[PDB]
RNA sequence: GUGAAGCCAGAGGAAACUCUGGUGGAGGCUCGCAGCGGUUCUGACGUGCAAAUCGAUCGUCAAAUCUGAGCAUGGGGGCGAA
RNA sequence: UGGGGAAAGGUUCCAUGUGAACAGCGGUUGGACAUGGGUUAGUCGAUCCUAAGCCAUAGGGAAGUUCCGUUUCAAAGGGGCACUCGUGCCCCGUGUGGCGAAAGGGAAGCCGGUUAAUAUUCCGGCACCUGGAUGUGGGUUUUGCGCGGCAACGCAACUGAACGCGGAGACGACGGCGGGGGCCCCGGGCAGAGUUCUCUUUUCUUCUUAACGGUCUAUCACCCUGGAAACAGUUUGUCUGGAGAUAGGGUUUAAUGGCCGGAAGAGCCCGACACUUCUGUCGGGUCCGGUGCGCUCUCGACGUCCCUUGAAAAUCCGCGGGAGGGAAUAAUUCUCACGCCAGGUCGUACUCAUAACCGCAGCAGGUCCCCAAGGUGAACAGCCUCUGGUUGAUAGAACAAUGUAG
């Protein structure tokens, strides 16, 4: 895993073949916002500390990967 | 640069000439 | 604050081997560790490393020599007579 | 932990300016000679 | 104040059985085993350690880029580079009294 | 009986040489035009030190007169040679220390070392830590050299065999007394096997000619004869005299 | 625990040199744990725990110290600080 | 008397059940008996290379089973290209076998969870090495094969055939000193627990951050200006300096250092609520400093000792040299970024010992290593305690002689 140093790169990366799937996790304790792609190597990860431009990130990123939002308390398949 | 990656430089290369001799 | 009346450097052998023995091993000694001004930079730092080797500390230069000593007096007189020999033969 | 806390005192009135290298050189043999007890011993005889 | 164990069939101190302790997020002291630390590379001439390359094992210089590898000049591996300016210095010259001493011969021996 | 010490020495199971520690033999460059009718000149890289042997060896590097090559070879250092040395070897070499040339271009007086007893057999003679041979007269008709040998003998030998100038390094070493039991074990264990000495008088009968009893002693006549059987030569061989020696020695 | 060379400072003397206080950390040196060995009680047991063990007391302990695996020497032969 | 290994043992490992025999007494219990189950690897080893050493080949002995011989009196080899197609050419030549280490050299994986019995292998997440294939982005070029800095050198790339030189692999014992990780100790704060006739702002426990990457730094050493005796700098330990010190400014080998990803979504500690089971659910916390001839491991600069100077090979890199090849409308033999495919074979259970090895046996004997808490104390001395592990060696009553030990 590897930070994107400012907002530019972020759609590029998110724009490629290989671009399996990608995810949302919000810090309410430190407002901290952090965006992750996963492609077949790395895990690339983005780091926001307002929160208006997210959403705008949100839906300016393609809708052919999925976004997830990380549930709290992540547990495995098997029942709790 | 070694020998084995020379010889694999070389013979990617001789195949890229083959192909091109079967493209024209 | 001299620490020994006579027996100097071989004290480190206590009370064995006898005082001849003792004494004869110690003027071989002292001339061992002792630090000889090299010969081609002229700083003083030549010390031995084998047993007949001996290098310079500040030019790394090594030269063979003697045993315990970087010459000796035969082989000096030695250099110096074929020396004067060869030089009054051919000149 | 004498010749440390000596030879500090040393480099910091050489770097202050309160002794020049002159005495500086003759104090550090000193220092290294068994002259010096402690620090007040030391501060006396630069005053001296 | 637990203590560990080797993770590994060796059961000896043979100078390849390289151990580190650490702690995990786990909240359990392991034991991480390492490998020997690289050597770095020294002057074809004096021999002392050349700056500006790195130390490693002989296999790993296979995957490290060129210019990471030497330095831009000539000899830039295996010499320091007064070896290098000494090498300058000692060929002109040496050729230079060779061309004088090649030059004298002709007029003061082959004039008759 | 059984068979006695110095007979198992021969079988060379255990009382072989230790030789994992030494690089490479001392010799000279093989005979060859260049040096049989101009010279050559080499480099001294380095001055090391062999176990097992006093006269510290010398590293010297020659070109190659038909390749494009070089190589390296091991000779012994005289005292005096130092690292960056040239050294030159052939007919028409200088007499310097160090120089290797043919032993029938040098003037009577000249001390040399590590001479060949044949051309070509690079080295017999002379090649221990302070000794040296010196040359006595020449033949130039016949070809021969009058030598006199360290031991005192003198020898006749081709006048194209090859010597070295100079004097073997490693002065005085037998001097001061080894004084402590672990340097002469040390010196004759990086060696061979040897230091345990055990005196035939306090052996058995079955193991020693020297033998048991009631009292220590040998029994009989210590010197024995010249030719005599095997397992018999143990004592004083083929002893011409006997006792300390108090006059001066006929023998030259 | 003892404290060999080398080094620093002070004192004496015309000189050659001589005294004092520190620093330094050498020795097949020394007391003494683990390991290694096995002097005395001629102790225990002596159809024993054991076809050589057990307890107290002992020798050495940074060097000729202790030790694992791989290899070599085979019976009138090997190996042996004997 | 704890937690794991090498050699050796070979199912002794786990579950269910049990008449006889064994466990020198008993036995519902067992390392015993009976029936079933259990050992998953591109990354941990073997596989590769050589050491002491062993055995073929060329040759010589011996009636012979066979002995010597390992580069030796030998005609001993391998690299490239084009042809529909192998069958045709062109270069180099001093040399030319195998076996031998689970402690020597060596390409690559970490965390959390999971089973009655295995896991650095299984599941989830995040990485790496080698081998083999191909395309985009960027770089270079019409001056054909890159720029900057005086310099030590720097950067995402940035031609190099035959031959040759060098470095790493690659190495002794001991002594003190300095840096780093782990352990130990002291103070404050948030939770839970123990004691209370009296005292004690009291005593105890948790407060954690892996492999792999980015960024800023850390001894030695090196470079530039300038030229030193009223000599200067300086280590615990006197070495350094016109062969250029002090001073000022820079480059660089070396993170187990600080911050960020991985990563709180994990793990841990409390509380509160349902409630057959199948099932759960929702709230909080997971900090801030100090100290040292402290213990252990590791790194660096010094010093001492030798008539003792402390292995080799496989594998990998840079350079000197200049063979060949290549664009102006694109070509490209760019060690840069991203992208495609694959990685075979065997061992993996358990003990390692007052019961799983060897001693005729469930024998007070013997048998090679790793980790190492608190107090007293010079201390791995002796004595008491915490984690962890046992309570297993035929028993009951009485106290004569003679004994063994104190
Ligand atoms: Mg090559
Ligand atoms: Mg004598
Ligand atoms: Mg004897
Ligand atoms: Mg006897
Ligand atoms: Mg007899
Ligand atoms: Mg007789
Ligand atoms: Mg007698
Ligand atoms: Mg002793
Ligand atoms: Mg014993
Ligand atoms: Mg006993
Ligand atoms: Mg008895
Ligand atoms: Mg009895
Ligand atoms: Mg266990
Ligand atoms: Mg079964
Ligand atoms: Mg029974
Ligand atoms: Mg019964
Ligand atoms: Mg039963
Ligand atoms: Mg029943
Ligand atoms: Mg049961
Ligand atoms: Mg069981
Ligand atoms: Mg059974
Ligand atoms: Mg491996
Ligand atoms: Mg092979
Ligand atoms: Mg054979
Ligand atoms: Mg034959
Ligand atoms: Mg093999
Ligand atoms: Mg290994
Ligand atoms: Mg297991
Ligand atoms: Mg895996
Ligand atoms: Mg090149
Ligand atoms: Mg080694
Ligand atoms: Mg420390
Ligand atoms: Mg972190
Ligand atoms: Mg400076
Ligand atoms: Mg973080
Ligand atoms: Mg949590
Ligand atoms: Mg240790
Ligand atoms: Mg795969
Ligand atoms: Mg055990
Ligand atoms: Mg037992
Ligand atoms: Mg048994
Ligand atoms: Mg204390
Ligand atoms: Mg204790
Ligand atoms: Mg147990
Ligand atoms: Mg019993
Ligand atoms: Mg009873
Ligand atoms: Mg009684
Ligand atoms: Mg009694
Ligand atoms: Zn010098
Ligand atoms: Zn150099």
């Amino acid at each position: 895993p590897q930070e994107v140093s400012d907002i530019k790169k972020f759609i590029e990366i998110c724009r490629r073949k290989d671009a399996s799937s990608a995810r949302i996790k919000k810090n309410p304790k430190t407002q901290q916002i952090k965006f992750k792609v996963r492609c077949q190597r790395f895990l690339y990860t983005l780091v926001l500390k307002d929160s208006d431009k997210a959403e705008k990130l949100k839906q300016s990123l393609p809708p052919n990967l999925q976004i997830k939002d990380v549930p709290k308390r992540n547990k495995r398949k098997s029942s709790a | 640069m070694r020998a084995k990656w020379r010889k694999k430089r070389t013979r990617r290369l001789k195949r890229k000439r083959r192909k091109v001799r079967a493209r024209s | 604050s001299k620490r020994t009346k006579k027996v100097g450097i071989s004290g480190k052998y206590g009370t064995r081997y006898g005082a001849s023995l003792r004494k004869l091993v110690k003027k071989q000694e002292v001339t061992q560790h002792a630090r000889y001004t090299c010969t081609f930079c002229g700083k003083n730092s030549v010390r031995r490393t084998a047993v007949g080797i001996w290098s310079c500390k500040s030019c790394k230069k090594t030269m063979a020599g003697g045993a315990y000593t970087v010459s000796t007096p035969a082989a000096a007189a030695m250099r110096s007579t074929l020396r004067r020999l060869r030089e009054i033969t051919e000149a | 932990r004498r010749q440390r806390v000596l030879r500090r005192l040393l480099v910091k009135y050489r770097a202050s300016g309160k002794i020049d290298k002159h005495l500086y050189h003759e104090l550090y043999h000193l220092a290294k000679g068994n002259t010096f007890k402690h620090k007040r011993a030391l501060v006396e005889h630069i005053h001296r | 104040p637990t203590r560990v164990t080797y993770r590994r069939r060796n059961p000896y101190n043979t100078t390849s059985n390289r151990t580190r302790v650490i702690k995990t997020p786990g909240g359990q002291l392991r034991v991480l085993h390492i490998k020997k630390r690289g050597t770095a590379p020294k002057c074809g001439d004096c021999g002392i350690k050349l700056p500006g390359i790195p130390a490693l094992r002989p296999r790993e210089y296979a995957t490290i880029s060129k210019p990471k590898k030497t330095v831009q000049r000539a000899y830039g591996g295996s010499r320091c580079g007064n070896c290098v300016r000494d090498r300058i210095i000692r060929a002109f010259l040496i050729e230079e009294q060779k061309i004088v001493k090649k030059v004298l011969k002709e007029q003061s021996q082959a004039e008759k | 009986g059984r068979v006695i010490r110095n007979q198992r020495k021969g079988r060379g199971s255990v009382f072989t040489a230790h030789t994992r520690l030494r690089k490479a033999p001392a010799k000279f460059r093989p005979l060859d035009y260049a040096e049989r009718h101009g010279y050559i000149r080499g480099i001294v890289k380095e001055i090391i030190h062999d176990p097992g042997r006093g006269a510290p060896l010398a590293r010297v590097v020659f070109r190659s007169p038909y390749k494009y090559k070089q190589i390296t070879e091991t000779f012994i250092a005289n005292e005096g040679m130092y690292t960056g040395q040239f050294i030159y070897a052939g007919k028409n070499a200088a007499l310097t220390v160090g120089n290797i040339l043919p032993l029938s271009s040098v003037p009577e007086g000249t001390v040399v070392s590590n001479v060949e007893e044949k051309p070509g057999d690079r080295g017999a003679l002379g090649r221990t830590s302070g000794n040296y041979v010196t040359v006595v007269g020449h033949n130039p008709d016949e070809g021969k050299t009058r030598i006199k040998l360290p031991s005192g003998a003198k020898k006749v030998v081709p006048s194209s065999s090859r010597g070295m100038i100079g004097i073997v390094a490693g002065g005085g070493r037998t001097d001061k007394p080894l004084l402590k039991a672990s340097r002469a074990k040390h010196k004759f264990a990086v060696k061979r096997n040897r230091w345990p000495k055990t005196r035939g008088v306090a052996m058995n009968p079955v193991d020693h000619p020297h033998g048991g009893g009631n009292h220590q002693h040998i029994g009989k006549a210590s010197t024995i004869s010249r030719y005599a059987a095997q397992g018999q030569k143990a004592g004083l061989i083929a002893a011409r005299r006997t006792g300390l020696l108090r006059g001066t020695q006929k023998t030259k």
